[PDB]
């Protein structure tokens, strides 16, 4: 299951 | 920009035999852009039914993908893998050899 | 054994229109189990393995959800870090990024992983303890206090320690009749002459799984490196991997060289000899 949070733009 | 060129293997998913239908791979790994043109060759013409893995790389980042083609080996048909990346200067063709 | 779960995703420019290419692909331990490629009509996460497979549709819609969303972190990222390195609009650049859990035998949390590249080079990953970041330059820098500000680290670390393994464990038991065997190698040794005084002996394994690997000569007992040849660990295609060593030796001296297989499918490390 993938990271619903914590991709935020660099 | 990194720029890192292609290893290729070329080989076949079970044991080669004559008649036995198979899998003719190319495997191209450690490159970088990951853009690259892989085509199978039979008797020195480009094979049309070619598939190939998601793109995916290794810790380093460097990029890797395998070719593959169902075939049917021939004791006379030849068989390899031609690959072109913006590291080459010339397509890089590489000879199956049952035996590696 | 141990085992992990990871997520790879490759984002790439397009100049001259339009967003980028996108390609996200999940694995277990060394088995694919899903995808997204933003250049296939079916804009959704995709199965790439039979037990996933089980996954509601509750499941794909999230997925499918979460990886766009992914995708367009990747698309806006692009564009700040062209700007952050001076970079023209005509040239492709990249963007990758890998995530994952890994557990040990007990199936309990080992580690984290979180990195981050650009153009194939080290931009930004999350230290070991999941609390604090490596940053490669200046650039990077500037991202580690944004992302330290917002607290990026303990998001990532809930979900590597928590919601990684739990799901790692579900596919693990889901997938047992594959996930949870080991294949193990297969193994030949073959025989070429180059000419009259020279000989190759290549020993092979074949159709295993997972794709860790030792393969070792040995010459009247001790290790032999000099005059061999290794090929990296490929795929089958199949799901199992193949890998050979060779070794040059004097023609009527093959007797003397044994070679070694190591491999967690295997109670007790393998001895071949030319026969």
């Amino acid at each position: 299951l993938l990271a619903g949070i914590g991709t935020v733009p660099i | 920009m990194i720029q890192r060129t292609p290893k290729i293997q070329v080989y076949s998913r079970h044991p080669a035999e004559n008649g036995k239908s198979n899998f003719l791979n190319c495997y191209v790994s450690g490159f970088h852009p990951s853009d690259i043109e892989v085509d199978l060759l039979k008797n020195g013409e480009r094979i049309e039914k070619v598939e190939h893995s998601d793109l995916s790389f290794s810790k380093d980042w460097s990029f890797y993908l395998l070719y593959y083609t169902e075939f049917t080996p021939t004791e006379k048909d030849e068989y390899a893998c031609r690959v072109n990346h913006v590291t080459l200067s010339q397509p890089k063709i590489v000879k199956w050899d049952r035996d590696m | 054994g141990s085992h992990s779960m990871r997520y790879f995703f490759t984002s790439v420019s397009r100049p001259g229109r339009g967003e980028p290419r996108f390609i996200a692909v999940g694995y277990v331990d060394d088995t694919q189990f899903v995808r997204f490629d933003s250049d296939a009509a079916s804009q959704r996460m995709e199965p790439r393995a039979p037990w996933i497979e089980q996954e509601g549709p509750e499941y794909w819609d999230g997925e499918t959800r979460k990886v766009k969303a992914h995708s367009q972190t990747h698309r806006v990222d692009l564009g700040t870090l062209r700007g952050y390195y001076n970079q023209s609009e005509a040239g492709s650049h990249t963007v990758q990024r890998m995530y994952g859990c890994d557990v040990g035998s007990d199936w309990r949390f080992l580690r984290g992983y979180h990195q981050y590249a650009y153009d194939g080079k080290d931009y930004i990953a999350l230290k070991e303890d999941l609390r604090s970041w490596t940053a490669a330059d200046m650039a990077a820098q500037t991202t580690k206090h944004k992302w330290e500000a917002a607290h990026v680290a303990e998001q990532l670390r809930a979900y590597l320690e928590g919601t990684c393994v739990e799901w790692l464990r579900r596919y693990l038991e889901n997938g047992k009749e594959t996930l949870q065997r080991t294949d193990a190698p297969k193994t030949h040794m073959t025989h070429h002459a180059v000419s009259d005084h020279e000989a190759t002996l290549r020993c092979w394994a074949l159709s295993f799984y997972p794709a860790e690997i030792t393969l070792t000569w040995q010459r009247d007992g001790e290790d032999q490196t000099q005059d061999t040849e290794l090929v990296e660990t490929r795929p089958a295609g199949d799901g199992t991997f193949q890998k050979w060593v060779a070794v040059v030796v004097p023609s009527g001296q093959e007797q003397r060289y044994t070679c070694h297989v190591q491999h967690e499918g295997l109670p007790k490390p393998l001895t071949l000899r030319w026969e």
